[PDB]
RNA sequence: GGCGACACACGUGCUACAAUGCCCACUACAAAGCGAUGCCACCCGGCAACGGGGAGCUAAUCGCAAAAAGGUGGGCCCAGUUCGGAUUGGGGUCUGCAACCCGACCCCAUGAAGCCGGAAUCGCUAGUAAUCGCGGAUCAGCCAUGCCGCGGUGAAUACG
RNA sequence: GCCCGGAUAGCUCAGGGUAGAGCAGGGGAUUGAAAAUCCCCGUGUCCUUGGUUCGAUUCCGAGUCCGGGCACCA
RNA sequence: GCGGGGUGGAGCAGCCUGGUAGCUCGUCGGGCUCAUAACCCGAAGGUCGUCGGUUCAAAUCCGGCCCCCGCAACCA
RNA sequence: GCCCGGAUAGCUCAGGGUAGAGCAGGGGAUUGAAAAUCCCCGUGUCCUUGGUUCGAUUCCGAGUCCGGGCACCA
């Protein structure tokens, strides 16, 4: 478990690398290899140790990830709930929370379609 | 891809702009 | 096209080669009408052609066009109360659109990466009697020579 | 013990990104680690890194006290 | 408050599954329209949506304006990826009396399904189809991917 | 007279926490109006009695209205 | 008295030989059709009558109970 | 117990220098549907072992195992 707590790939730079981190984006990959001043085209296989835990260290203390982020998510969406406010009864039944339609589609969050019988014709 | 806002292809889909797509 | 023949459409010569028939092909390359995109991978395919088995590219490129030619094909046809497979033999015009359409075809599912490297290699390759779209090609002439008992089905 | 089928434990040294260096045995003589006792958050004092927020939320909002009396 | 519901089912579409592609920088070539509590040049603050300033135009003059695909340079190297951008956390902006139900944006993070789609089925015969961007009407704002239009690039095939 | 089985809405019948279907009747959607289909409502001391159980249409014990079977003899 | 049988909604495999529940129809969703049927593409539904036992494991092997069919009941 | 046989691809069967064909499966052409037809492709120590040969599914010694066949049973 190199950095954070996960391996980034090797042969590839460091600035998409650094992305495959819970909590890194593209965008904070090109800022915190220009605060440690590390080239951002470097393959990961190429990187001092020196390079390594002065990205490292940068990375772990400057933004709170993985985990923890997880973790921290975690509550705001159980905080949700237990107020309760609409917001945290969608997340309960697994609903969307941002307003959009669910007549159609939702499937990204109501999951696998669960067909039904439909109403019968006459003859 | 046309679908991404965080792309320049983005905002002109969208037909925005920002930091991905300036003026 | 009930009443009358379809007028054959006459393309212009390509700039480079000055060939009607590069012309046709480029457009086979042609996808979203992005002519200058599909322009460059024939005249860089070419490029290829010409430093890997150095001959002129315009010779190799018109030899694999006529092994991918179909003298032969199958085409349905009637008959009450069923649809033969009647062996027809090929037009000119069509033997030429499918050799170029077959070819882009295999160019497109060949292994290589990069376009103009598919396109120069089943060309090398159509050009030596190997590769893809000879092999439809055959294929075709198979099914021709094989259904020879409907022949005077034929129109 | 019984010969033949064991790992030899020599002497080694552990070394962590901290600086720290750990003097201990070992089937391998030298070893790198990420991370260690003495620099670990839980461990040292309470490092409580990014997060010093608890939460903050939720009248920590305040911004302000505007609207009007 | 509801018309915005959601175990489900259908239609019409949008965005894709990638290298004839994606990205960043640089550099070109349209047309038709719209515009006085309107369009807003340019300056500065903000990564930014925007905000403060602040000229010009009652407009073949001033502005919306950059057209985009393209062209040039470099990066990515076949990976559920720098493909795709849904979903969700957080922080902001603007219109508006007011964005909980139920607005559009911007930014950080998240990065789902999807590897070209069963039976079946649609459109188009030439500047057409495909693809690329632009404008308007409605309108405070906007759920427009809709509609009506405008140009850019530009095919394949018709034996019968 | 002797063993086994059904009693549940007006009809015909499903089936340990007073329960349903169809059909009949009433509405309603559909329709030009009907049929059909779809939706909604009323439907009941769940045969009598004793028992078990906090609790019985439900499990038991019988009994009852009725349904299949048993019956000189040489 | 003796033999066979009970398994998706219907009718039948699977048991003999323990480990894996299958076939046709029906039902549900979707196609074709102006529409229905036929037809074509997908999908759901059986813990095997019950209880007890053997076993690491029972639709399957052994018992017990409830059914459901069938054959027998002769000499006087 | 003795003779006569076999084993070859998922199935069915054909044969000193060889590895087959028919169907199953896969894709494609064809279509209302189901087939039919057509073109391509997949499926082996030719049971095991030990030998002959320059080498063998092949010849042979051989064991395994289903084929058959014929006799006998105190
Ligand atoms: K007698
Ligand atoms: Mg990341
Ligand atoms: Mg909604
Ligand atoms: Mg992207
Ligand atoms: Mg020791
Ligand atoms: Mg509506
Ligand atoms: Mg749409
Ligand atoms: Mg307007
Ligand atoms: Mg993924
Ligand atoms: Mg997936
Ligand atoms: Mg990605
Ligand atoms: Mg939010
Ligand atoms: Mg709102
Ligand atoms: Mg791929
Ligand atoms: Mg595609
Ligand atoms: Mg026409
Ligand atoms: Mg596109
Ligand atoms: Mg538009
Ligand atoms: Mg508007
Ligand atoms: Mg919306
Ligand atoms: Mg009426
Ligand atoms: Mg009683
Ligand atoms: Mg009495
Ligand atoms: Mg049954
Ligand atoms: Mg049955
Ligand atoms: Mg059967
Ligand atoms: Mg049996
Ligand atoms: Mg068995
Ligand atoms: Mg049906
Ligand atoms: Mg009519
Ligand atoms: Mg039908
Ligand atoms: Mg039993
Ligand atoms: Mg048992
Ligand atoms: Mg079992
Ligand atoms: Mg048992
Ligand atoms: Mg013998
Ligand atoms: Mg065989
Ligand atoms: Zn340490």
């Amino acid at each position: 478990a190199r950095i954070a707590g996960v391996e980034i790939p090797r042969n590839k730079r460091v600035d998409v690398a650094l992305t495959y981190i819970y909590g890194i984006g593209k965008a904070r990959a090109k800022e915190a290899l220009e605060k440690t001043g590390i080239n951002p085209a470097t393959r990961v296989k190429d990187l001092t140790e020196a390079e390594v835990v002065r990205l490292r260290e940068y990375v772990e203390n400057t933004w709170k990830l993985e985990g923890e982020l997880r973790a921290e998510v975690a509550a705001n969406i159980k905080r949700l709930m237990d107020i309760g406010c609409y917001r945290g009864l969608r997340h309960r039944r697994g609903l969307p929370v941002r307003g959009q339609r669910t007549r159609t589609n939702a499937r990204t969050r109501k999951g696998p379609r669960k067909t039904v019988a439909g109403k019968k014709k006459a003859p | 891809g046309k679908g991404d806002r965080r792309t320049r292809r983005g905002k002109i889909w969208r037909g925005t702009y920002g930091k991905y797509r300036p003026r | 096209a009930r009443r009358r023949r379809a007028e054959v459409r006459q393309l212009q010569p390509d700039l480079v080669y000055g060939d009607v028939l590069v012309t046709a092909f480029i457009n086979k390359i042609m996808r979203d009408g992005k002519k200058n995109l599909a322009a460059r991978i024939f005249y860089d395919a070419c490029k290829i052609i010409q430093e890997k088995t150095g001959q002129e590219p315009l010779k190799v490129f018109k030899q694999a066009v006529e092994n991918v030619k179909p003298r032969m094909e199958v085409r349905s046809r009637r008959v009450g109360g069923a649809n033969y497979q009647v062996p027809m033999e090929v037009s000119p015009r069509r033997q030429q659109s499918l050799a170029l359409r077959w070819l882009v075809q295999a160019a497109n599912q060949r292994p290589e990466r990069r376009a103009a490297v598919r396109i120069a290699h089943e060309l090398m390759d159509a050009a030596e009697g190997k590769g893809g779209a000879v092999k439809k090609k055959e294929d075709v002439e198979r099914m021709a020579e094989a259904n020879r008992a409907y022949a005077h089905y034929r129109w | 013990m019984k010969e033949g089928i064991h790992p030899k434990l020599v002497p080694a040294r552990i070394i962590c990104g901290c600086g720290n260096v750990i003097e201990t045995y070992s089937t391998k003589p030298e070893i790198y680690v990420e991370v260690c006792s003495k620099c670990h958050p839980f461990y040292t004092g309470q490092q409580r890194f990014v997060d010093t927020e608890g939460r903050v939320e939720r009248f920590q909002r305040r911004y302000g006290d505007s609207y009007r009396k």
